[PDB]
């Protein structure tokens, strides 16, 4: 589908509220495999299971390994912009 | 087979 821009708001005491799978070393994008109920990704309304995360806060994720993506994603704080696409 | 991480 279309590439979309999505805003997520979170406080410092929370995680993002997602599970991810995939990564470059597996030949798979960074994919959302879970949205956890009531946590910031669920509350922002625009992120869904099956979405590929293309970038976060302008940091490209298309060619990142799994653990690289985890470090990058877990470093972001507050008002966070995602670039995602559902295939 | 693919890893999953909660974040």
């Amino acid at each position: 589908g279309p590439i979309r821009k999505v805003l997520l708001l979170k406080e410092d005491h929370e995680g993002l509220g997602i599970s991810i799978t995939g990564g470059k070393e597996h030949g798979v994008p960074i994919l959302i495999s879970e949205i956890h109920p009531g946590q910031p990704a669920d509350r922002c309304g625009g992120l869904h299971v099956g979405d590929a995360i293309l970038a976060v806060n302008g940091v490209n994720l298309r060619d990142t390994k799994h653990k690289e993506a985890v470090t990058i994603l877990s470093q972001q704080r507050g008002e966070i912009e995602f670039e995602v696409v559902y295939v | 087979r693919l890893p999953t991480s909660k974040i």
